[PDB]
């Protein structure tokens, strides 16, 4: 707020210009966020699928151990039951 | 009209006749403000108030109790002599000090200033409570996922995870919080460090210090510790 | 009766014990914000206000110094306090600390305590340096000295030479010797100020050690 | 003289510009971010076992954190007041009082 | 200071190298000295605690027979617990001992 | 560049103007300056110090009129002219004698974006750098003197022109408090005002850019009063009704006795009517009259006794213009108030004593709070004028 | 936080640092592409090597007494943690 | 000069650390007795759990 | 462009108001999209961490399977 007329006019012009550049910065930042969100989503999906296939391989190894022990014929116990 | 008010008067009657900027006279309200808000979990008790009529010296015994930790609180008793009409403190001494805090309190009580001792003790208790809360949060987050055990008497935390890329490899990460009592400044202080072992081989200390300092500075401590516990413990998932 | 005098005295004793800590919150209301809704003749405050007390103990004087008051008022359109009035001198920027604390937007008494703590440490720093300088003056290792309101600038005579010090905080960050005895070498000038650089607490021992070798 | 004063005022205003300070701070922050990202990538590569930069063995003795931990643990164990033997003793008299 | 006939160029470049290296050595000197001061406070607090609690101003025999004090206390505690268990289940005593151990772990 | 002036240059100042400067100074101070003047630069008197101090003592013995001794020091001791150092001495002594005749304006020093920069002035280093920065353009001569009863360091700067003797211009005064970002300087709008003030900012910084921002636009006299108003003191930011907090006399030390604590004694108060009975109007009781008169003083002086006839405030101010903006029915209502006088807040106090203005409904800013600052008020918050 | 549409991290870190009185090992300032060497720094201050040797000896010394005390066994048998 | 003064200050501190180290050293062989007591305490804890 | 000054000032005021309103609307819609993206990320990360916990349990199981055969002592041939 200014009491002088010319000061009011100059401040109005500066405010209008600042609003314009603020809008430009806002749209640029919106584009950047739009890129970042999809990048993160794709990375997380790839991580999830890789970790799931690792789990599948672990289950296959567990089955291999299990029927190797069954071939050996020794009695078996499960720690989720103990 | 003309009304007479004092400390014991009702709050409403004092508000009716309030036309100055002086602090309120309601002593109950002042005590509540000083207890519930300024210094929570501090049970103070003025044990007695004795006098020496020959020299005008007042004897006061004050007992302090810190109740931030429900189990094992540490209490300290203070005795001080000050002149009656002149607000000068003659001498003060510690009548008794709890054993569980005596070592960390000796060097602080060496300095001849009661105010610094009280402030340092209160801040030390607050920092200990905060550290315990952080440890509880981290343990609850990392429990039932990796095998973790706590030692150094609640000073360091060790987490172990077995990561397999076709062979058994264990990654060991140590996080420790150190609280050192001053005895520069007069307040208790804390320090942060990390140490990572990957199957028996120790990582370079400079780069780990840099990563810890970074993540903590740009993410804070609460989220920074969680981020640190992610990257070393689960590097495979972040790589994909 | 006289009993209410007794528990009023007890409450005052507890309040003084609390004031021994040095940081306290006290209630405050301004007369202009008091209005009556006229529903039942009830008076209610429009804008809440909180006051903070800061007292610093001086070991040299064995007396409590004059308290400093800072007051916080609540905005109408927001739940955040703003710095209404204060008595802290100008050389301490209370407004800067208020904006620094939580990036502004103080909403809880825990956040308000942190702001009051930060401004409290600098007050003790001012007193400690003045206390050390006055202790040196009492010990008479140095001559008459001049001190500003923050005890940063100082100038005194050790034996006959003008030595002045600049301190940003407890550590001494600058030294100078401003006298020309007609037996002095420039090499000796540098090796003395560098030695004198250090903390404030070891100045007493160092002044005796450095200036006893010159007159031996 | 008028242009001398004007140009000197312009010097002062340009050198004390807020945008200049903001740009300096932004440059410093971005450099710090770049360095942190590079070090993070190096650490992740080292942990995964591929593209090693060094980081597999300790080479610095200028900073060892474990000294303070070891001495603090020793102080805690050797406490005349809160030591292990003192705790065991207090257990002894507690049991004696419980069963007298 | 920015780095910049080869006479002064080379000597100035290496001297600037040497001086920036020296000052970074000085600030790591702050690191070393601060760590040493804090650790000295720790060790001095321990030794003065034991020295005031010794009452005879030497602790060599204390360190020597610390372990012996341990074992004797433990195995006499063994007979104490054996008698208590024989006398009764001592649920309250067991709870008190567990709470005492928890307090010891806390501090 | 030997454009600087030594302490022996003799400008061709008029005899009449320097005659009027010695007019205002008392007799007892003229004797002191003359003795010190001869000990530094001598004079045309054909005698030693003892001979000079003998005859000068005799002028006191006879009760000699000051016009004789003023003519003696202007036409006998120094007929040729007056030294620049002598002119500086008479100017500073007139400054001390009559501090109400000089006006001052506040200015703030800023470093970086918005961090205030507290000034630490070295009496020596601040001189030569200013001389170097000023003599490259114009002839420069400076003089520094410390206030006898105030911590400020008043500096006077005079500039000379060639149009051959040099022609003196109007001196520029800049007052430096010990440790405060606020710097008080005199009022001037000439070629020399923007050349002296700008040179000071570059000189005092010496490591980073420092800019000066005018805090106020209305000058205030009485350099003693401006220090309490804006300098480093407890009374700043706690004026008006809150002056009781500046001098913590209402609260005792925690180590002090607790019977004298005002909790036991309490305070004497009167009930204020929240219903509007001021418009319509019986003779008041003298006790009620005393309490009614006490309410007015509490809200303008801060205490029943008064921090500081009785209507004079702590710091008198000349012109303050407020602007009140409020939102009613989704539109802004603006009221502009302009005050003019000798003591604005003292004048409002008297009108409240004559029952012309209700004392309950006056706001804080009208009562003296954040005085000497005029600006827009919204939502109960005061904003200073840009 | 920095370049997106919506600084919470740095603010929280500053709050935590002022709350807990935290220290962090500040890295050596930007040397303008100058590498921090080690062996000549150690040579410049041989007291560093002396302290390293003394601290290594101290750490080796405490370990034997810690093992002899068998304090970890008593703590494990008294209170288990999981 | 500054580095030299820092160096001998650190040297004095290292001398103090060495004088402290020269006191704690002592031979001990009670580890077996401590382990036996720990086994007895484990049996005692089992008995208490039974009780 | 307009001739009368009052029209110029009124158009400037309307321009300022329109710019502020457009900025507010854009911020609101972008915030809504941000909320949707954050919800998607969280709901995927929950399943990710759950299956990671399952993987850790499977690793504990396979570790026990490995240490069973050494207790018994039968030789094992790797794949």
């Amino acid at each position: 707020r200014e009491s002088s007329k010319a000061a009011i006019l100059a401040c109005a012009a500066e405010y209008i210009q600042k609003l314009k550049e603020t809008d430009e910065a806002n749209i640029e930042k919106w584009t950047l966020q739009k890129l970042l969100s999809e990048q993160n989503a794709s990375q997380l999906a790839s991580a999830n699928e890789k970790l799931q296939e690792e789990l599948g391989n672990a289950y296959k190894e567990i089955e291999y151990m299990k029927r190797v022990l069954r071939k050996e014929g020794i009695e078996y116990e499960d720690m989720h039951t103990h | 009209r003309v009304e007479r008010i004092n400390g014991l008067t009702n709050l409403q009657k004092e508000l009716v006749t309030k036309y100055d900027t002086l602090p309120l006279l309601n002593m109950n309200l002042r005590l509540s403000y000083l207890r519930d808000h300024t210094y929570p979990h501090l049970q103070v008790s003025v044990q007695s108030r004795d006098r020496v009529h020959n020299d005008g010296i007042e004897v006061l015994v004050v007992n302090y109790k810190f109740c931030r930790n429900t189990m094992n609180p540490f209490e300290i008793q203070f005795k001080m002599f000050y002149k009656f009409e002149d607000s000068t403190l003659l001498k003060w001494e510690i009548l008794r000090i709890s054993t569980n805090v005596r070592l960390k309190a000796k060097q602080l009580l060496a300095t001849r200033n009661f105010q610094k001792c009280l402030l340092s003790l209160y801040e030390f208790d607050k920092i200990k409570s905060k550290k315990t809360g952080i440890f509880q949060n981290l343990i609850n987050l990392l429990k039932r996922k990796t095998r973790c055990y706590l030692m150094n008497n609640s000073d360091s935390l060790i987490v172990e995870r077995v990561i397999r890329e076709g062979r058994l490899t264990t990654i060991k990460l140590q996080i420790n919080f150190i609280i050192t009592m001053p005895g520069n400044c007069f307040l208790p202080m804390s320090k942060i460090s990390i140490a990572l072992w990957k199957g028996g081989e120790r990582f370079n200390q400079i780069d780990l210090d840099e990563i810890c300092y970074g993540l903590i500075k740009e993410y804070g401590v609460k989220t920074g510790l969680k981020e640190i516990c992610n990257v070393c413990l689960f590097p495979d998932m972040y790589a994909r | 009766s006289t009993s209410d005098r007794s528990e009023l005295e007890d409450y005052i004793v507890l309040e003084n014990v609390y004031r021994m800590f040095g940081i306290t919150f006290f209630p405050l209301v301004d007369p202009i914000d008091l209005k009556i809704k006229d529903a039942s003749g009830e008076i209610f405050v429009d804008r809440e206000m909180l006051g903070i007390r800061l007292e610093v103990f001086s070991e040299r004087t064995s007396q409590f110094e004059k308290p400093h008051y800072v007051l916080l008022k609540k905005r109408i359109k927001s739940n955040s306090w703003f710095l209404f009035k204060h008595t802290i001198p100008s050389f301490i920027d209370v407004q800067g600390i208020f904006d620094d604390t939580n990036g502004g937007l103080v909403i809880s008494h825990d956040d308000a305590y942190l702001f009051a703590k930060r401004v409290f440490l600098q007050l003790v720093e001012v007193q400690k340096r003045r206390q050390i300088f006055k202790d040196l003056e009492a010990k008479k290792i140095i001559h008459d000295l001049d001190l500003d309101l923050e005890s940063s600038m100082v100038s005194f005579f050790v034996k006959d030479i003008k030595v002045e010090l600049f301190v940003k905080q407890n550590e001494i960050v600058s030294c100078s010797i401003l006298d020309d005895i007609h037996d002095f070498s420039q090499n000796n000038k540098s090796k003395w100020e560098i030695a004198l650089l250090g903390s404030l607490d070891d100045l007493e021992l160092k002044l005796n050690h450095s200036f006893a070798t010159i007159f031996k | 003289n008028q242009q001398i004063i004007s140009v000197r005022n312009e010097i002062q205003e340009l050198k004390a510009g807020k945008d200049w300070h903001d740009l300096q701070n932004e440059q410093a922050k971005l450099n710090d971010k770049v360095k942190l990202n590079k070090r993070l990538n190096d650490l992740t590569s080292t942990l995964l076992g591929k593209y090693e930069g060094s980081q597999d063995s300790e080479d610095d003795s200028i900073r060892d954190d474990s000294n303070i931990l070891d001495i603090a643990h020793f102080v805690d164990l050797m406490d005349p007041y809160n030591g292990l033997l003192k705790k065991i003793n207090k257990i002894n008299e507690n049991l004696s009082n419980e069963l007298q | 200071l920015p780095q910049m006939d080869l006479k002064v160029l080379s000597e100035y470049s290496n001297l600037r190298k040497d001086l920036i290296l020296k000052c970074q050595a000085l600030q790591i000197g702050e690191s070393k000295l601060s760590d040493i001061l804090s650790q000295t406070n720790s060790i001095n607090s321990l030794t003065t605690s034991i020295k005031e609690a010794s009452e005879d101003d030497d602790i060599s025999e204390y360190f020597a027979t610390y372990n012996g004090k341990l074992v004797v206390a433990l195995e006499e505690m063994k007979l104490l617990l054996e008698e208590a268990v024989k006398t009764f289940g001592n649920s309250p005593e067991k709870r008190e001992k567990i709470k005492k151990i928890l307090s010891e772990l806390k501090k | 560049n030997e454009l600087r002036l030594e302490d022996n240059y003799v400008p061709t100042s008029d005899t009449l103007v320097v005659f009027k400067q010695l007019m205002k100074l008392p007799v007892t101070v003229l004797y002191d300056l003359t003795l010190s003047w001869f000990a530094k630069f001598g004079g045309s008197f054909d005698g030693d110090i003892y001979l000079l101090t003998e005859t000068l003592d005799l002028l006191i013995e006879k009760g000699v009129r000051r016009n004789v001794i003023v003519n003696r020091i202007l036409y006998v001791y120094w007929p040729d002219g007056l030294n620049v150092f002598q002119l500086a001495e008479i100017d500073c002594h007139l400054m001390i004698s009559k501090p109400e005749k000089f006006k001052w304006l506040p200015s703030k020093a800023l470093r970086g974006d918005g961090k205030p920069y507290v000034v630490k002035l070295q009496p020596a280093k601040f001189i030569e750098n200013l001389q170097t920065d000023l003599a490259k353009i114009y002839h420069c001569h400076v003089y520094m003197f410390k206030h006898p009863s105030l911590p400020v360091l008043i500096t006077r700067i005079q500039l000379f022109d060639s149009n051959k003797p040099l022609i003196s211009r109007r001196p520029y005064y800049v007052a430096f408090p010990l440790n405060s970002p606020i710097i008080f300087h005199s009022v001037d709008k000439d070629i020399y005002a923007r050349l002296v003030l700008q040179s000071i900012s570059r000189t005092i910084s010496e490591r980073e850019t420092i800019i000066f921002k005018p805090v106020q636009k209305i000058p205030v006299k009485s350099i003693h009063n401006i220090m309490t108003l804006l300098g480093p003191s407890r009374f700043a930011e706690s004026m008006g009704p809150w002056e009781c907090y500046a001098s913590a006399n209402f609260e005792r030390s925690p180590l002090h006795d607790y019977k004298k604590h005002q909790g036991l004694t309490g305070k004497k108060v009167m009930v204020r009517e929240f219903d509007d009975s001021f418009l319509n109007d019986g003779k008041e009781e003298p006790e009620i009259r005393r309490l009614r008169l006490e309410k007015n003083m509490i809200k303008f002086k801060g205490s029943a006794n008064g921090v500081m006839s009785r209507y004079s405030s702590l710091v008198p101010i000349e012109k303050v213009g407020f602007t009140l903006k409020n939102e009613i029915n989704s539109r802004i209502i603006t009221i502009k108030l302009k005050f003019n006088g000798n003591d604005i807040f003292g004048g409002l106090h008297e009108l409240c004593d004559k029952n012309l203005i209700n004392i309950d409904k006056v706001p804080g800013w009208l009562a003296g709070e954040n005085g000497s600052f005029s600006g827009t008020i919204m939502n109960g918050d005061f904003q200073r004028e840009q | 936080y920095t370049y997106g549409l919506e600084p919470d991290g740095p603010v929280t870190f500053r709050n935590d640092s002022h709350e807990l009185n935290l220290m962090l090992n500040d890295p050596i300032k930007s040397t303008a592409d100058v590498r921090l060497d080690k062996e000549e720094v150690l040579s410049l201050l041989p007291s560093l090597k002396e302290y390293t040797k003394k601290s290594k000896e101290l750490k080796e010394t405490m370990g034997q007494m810690i093992s002899d005390s068998h304090e970890e066994e008593i703590k494990e048998v008294f209170v288990p943690h999981h | 000069q500054r580095l030299q003064i820092l160096d001998d200050a650190i040297q004095e501190k290292t001398s103090e650390l060495a004088e402290f180290e020269n006191m704690v050293r002592s031979p001990s062989a009670g580890d077996n007795a401590i382990p036996g007591l720990l086994q007895i305490i484990q049996s005692y804890i089992n008995l208490l759990e039974e009780n």
